[PDB]
């Protein structure tokens, strides 16, 4: 029942509720930069809590090092340990990734767990 | 879904 592993619900309570204090486990499903001119770099990642995924997630830079050096990668789990959110004059909501950490590495998953659909926003 | 143009935004 790998889907237990993952905070189900944890993406519905921080786009409905504004939960900050939540710490939800989720899985990573891809990670992309984003395009950035003169700047560090910056990565998106689309998340599941194995309902439901979101793209709308930033890695706040700090973390940059985490995806650089391959230990933050597509199918891990890692658990969110403080993160923000931001609404665009457009009133879409980004997820900003503050501190996290991987509880079990890509090569340890392996897949996609389960059948996570795209929230609704 | 949303931009690169705006999601830094």
């Amino acid at each position: 029942h790998m889907v237990g592993q993952l905070s189900r619900g944890a993406i519905a309570a921080i786009m409905q509720k504004g939960d900050t204090n939540i710490k939800p486990i989720l899985q990573v499903i891809n990670i992309r930069p984003i395009t950035t001119g003169n700047s560090p770099p910056r990565y998106r990642l689309l998340m599941s809590d194995g309902l439901n995924t979101l793209s709308s997630f930033m890695l706040a830079t700090q973390l940059n090092p985490l995806v650089e050096e391959e230990q933050l990668s597509s199918n891990c789990v890692c658990q969110i340990h403080r993160f923000i959110v931001n609404t665009l004059k457009d009133g879409r909501r980004v997820v900003i990734l503050m501190e996290l950490e991987v509880l079990k590495s890509a090569e340890a998953v392996g897949v996609k767990i389960g059948n996570p659909v795209p929230y609704n926003e | 879904e949303i931009p690169d143009e705006l999601i830094i935004e």
